[PDB]
């Protein structure tokens, strides 16, 4: 399931890992209910477009 | 409105921290020197130094240097956070008589003064209040800004709140980025 990755990985950012992760203020910013912004301290997940790799700018 | 909502400022009396961003015979926009990556670097907002002209030179009361091959730390493509941190030497930061002046932790309302004009010997200030949003990336503030001041900071009696990178709505509010957030927490040691 939705479970956060060891850092023995390369790379792993999903949002789950930042819906909780900072748990005092996780942000919240969602748009055309595909795309959606999420902060944290430990994270930098920040897609609001349809691929959520980065394809807009 | 110039020169009922903006104050003309004493060029050499300006803030030691803010430069000017010339490109050939216009300005580009504005930025500030301030620690982010850990040494010392110039801030500014994205288009400036990437969408817009290519910057030639950097402009603080009169006193200009040329913009060479700088390391860039991070520059966020996106348009609502809009910035853009260069890597500059220290032997340029003297050479215009810049300080580093360190960004704090914004408030829910504090007082701010935006410096800009055409060119660093014709600078003019305007005053407002900042405030923070429920995103912990987005500012809001009143201060009377005019065309081409994209990158000021917002500065406040006890330091940097955070940088001006466009406006909510024309005439009424305007938007910054809140940079404590994207220094001490989106910001990575990696890249």
């Amino acid at each position: 399931g939705s479970m956060t990755l060891p850092p023995e990985l390369s790379i792993i950012e999903i949002p789950f890992d930042d819906v909780e992760t900072r748990s005092y203020e996780f942000i919240e910013v969602e748009i055309k209910g595909r795309g959606k912004a999420k902060l944290g301290k430990r994270e930098f997940a920040w897609i609001p477009e349809s691929g959520k790799y980065w394809a807009d700018e | 409105v110039l020169g009922s909502f903006y104050s003309p400022v004493k060029a050499g009396d300006e803030p030691a921290s803010l430069v000017a961003i010339k490109s050939g015979p216009t300005t580009i926009g504005f930025g500030c020197r301030t620690k982010i990556d850990g040494e010392d670097c110039l801030l500014t907002a994205h288009h400036v130094w990437c969408n817009s002209m290519r910057p030639t030179g950097l402009a603080k009361a009169g006193k200009q240097v040329s913009v060479e091959d700088w390391e860039i730390s991070m520059s966020s493509s996106d348009k609502m956070l809009d910035f853009a941190i260069v890597r500059v030497p220290t032997h340029v930061w003297s050479k215009l008589g810049v300080k580093s002046t360190p960004l704090v932790c914004p408030s829910s309302k504090d007082v701010i003064t935006c410096y800009g004009g055409s060119s660093s010997d014709c600078l003019m200030s305007g005053v407002g209040s900042s405030s923070t949003s429920e995103f912990t990336w987005k500012l809001t503030h009143t201060c009377p800004t005019a065309a081409g001041w994209s990158g000021t900071p917002l500065y406040s009696s006890r330091g940097v709140v955070g940088m001006h990178v466009g406006f909510e709505e024309i005439g009424k509010l305007n938007r910054g980025v809140n940079m404590f957030y994207v220094a001490n927490y989106l910001l990575r040691s990696n890249e």
